[PDB]
């Protein structure tokens, strides 16, 4: 089959301020690595002992070509008319003899 | 084969986790309970506990008699390394400058 | 046509481990991190 | 010199009453006959003879 | 009866998940069962690459 | 078979004896002192 995959996510509506039993992520002291994102990736392969995926590949990877991009897809939707829009002000120009 | 590991304090600090809680640090103030791990209590058959804590520094590690190196460099002076290089390279007697 | 299967996570799995292998992490969450589960197939064979 | 013959960790758990004459062994042990005129049953004699 | 040990200086921090998976101490393979992609260069796999 | 999985250990001032005798409390890390727990030949062997 396929599926789908991750790496933190995030929630956005701002719901979820609550708490059940508890002394937290915190010492002695204020703010280092814990109000903060979350980890990553890892996981856990055979028959019951779990695995790391922390911080190292995406560098074999997306200096790619296929994304600057222009002759053949906005070419695939040539001929129309372009919708309500106009300059806001695109257009330049070189002093103003003034 | 059972294979058992008796040395190092990891100098993490990834994975803090947890569990159990406040009723609990040792007596007074502040709370330092960060031992990681020396040697080992540990029992026999009936009873009894004996320790493999070391404390003899004394089985292996800094040993000499690798007092030993014209043979593996016999893996060392017939296959190749990367060149590295030749003002690589300098200090030494003079020049009258 | 259009629809998905789950396995069940944890991360911060510092919202993962402590002694059990059975039913154990639940609520969705501890501090702030992202601990995802469980709704695929197989629930409870091979223990860990 | 040699061997805590049971917990082959260390000599003795206690140096005052495992020696040839220590305190603990010149105390209870029955050879030297110290106790002799005591009625009182020692309960540890027999660890020590 | 007898018994001898075999230790080897490991390590303080990257893992607790091969402290998590388990083995033999010696730690990636040369062994010898899976046979056949190509045989007599005996030197190569656990001596060379 | 070439190789040795880990125990279902005991022992700190924080996790040494039994108290208990079966199988007993179960944290499963707190900072760097450790215990550890079974991988192999008896789910139930050892009792005091």
């Amino acid at each position: 089959i396929t599926f789908i995959m991750p790496m933190g996510v995030f929630q956005a509506n701002s719901m979820d301020r609550y708490t059940r039993h508890a002394g937290d992520f915190s010492t002695v002291s204020e703010q280092d690595p814990r109000q903060f994102p979350p980890q990553g990736i890892f996981f856990y392969n055979k028959d019951g002992i779990l695995t790391q995926l922390t911080l190292r590949d995406a560098m074999g990877t997306i200096c790619h070509s296929s994304l600057l991009d222009v002759e053949a897809t906005l070419v695939a939707l040539r001929q129309q008319h372009l919708d309500r829009q106009c300059y806001f002000g695109v257009y330049v120009a070189e002093g103003t003899e003034d | 084969t059972f294979i058992m590991p008796m040395g190092v304090f990891q100098a993490n600090s990834m994975d803090r986790y947890t569990r159990h809680a406040g009723d609990f640090s040792t007596v007074s103030e502040q709370d330092p309970r960060q031992f990681p791990p020396q040697g080992i209590f540990f029992y026999n058959k009936d009873g009894i506990l004996t320790q493999l804590t070391l404390r003899d520094a004394m089985g292996t590690i800094c040993h000499s008699s690798l007092l030993d190196v014209e043979a593996t460099l016999v893996a060392l002076r017939q296959q190749h390394l990367d060149r590295q290089c030749y003002f690589g390279v300098y200090v030494a007697e003079g020049t009258e400058d | 046509f259009q629809e998905a299967y789950p396995p069940l996570c944890s991360s911060d799995a510092a919202m993962l481990r402590t002694a059990h292998a059975g039913e154990t992490g639940a609520d969705e969450v501890h501090l702030a991190q992202y601990l995802i589960r469980d709704a695929s197939p197989l629930r409870g064979c091979l223990p860990l | 010199t040699q061997s805590d013959v049971a917990y082959t960790d260390r000599a003795t758990l206690n140096p005052w009453a495992s020696q040839k004459h220590s305190y603990g062994d010149r105390l209870y042990n029955g050879t030297y006959n110290l106790t002799g005129a005591s009625p009182i049953y020692s309960p540890c004699f027999k660890f020590f003879t | 009866q007898a018994s001898v040990c075999e230790f080897v200086a490991m390590p303080v921090s990257t893992d607790l998940q091969y402290f998590r998976t388990a083995c033999n101490p010696r730690g990636r393979a040369s062994g010898m069962l899976y046979m056949g992609d190509r045989d007599a260069d005996i030197e190569a796999i656990m001596f060379d690459h």
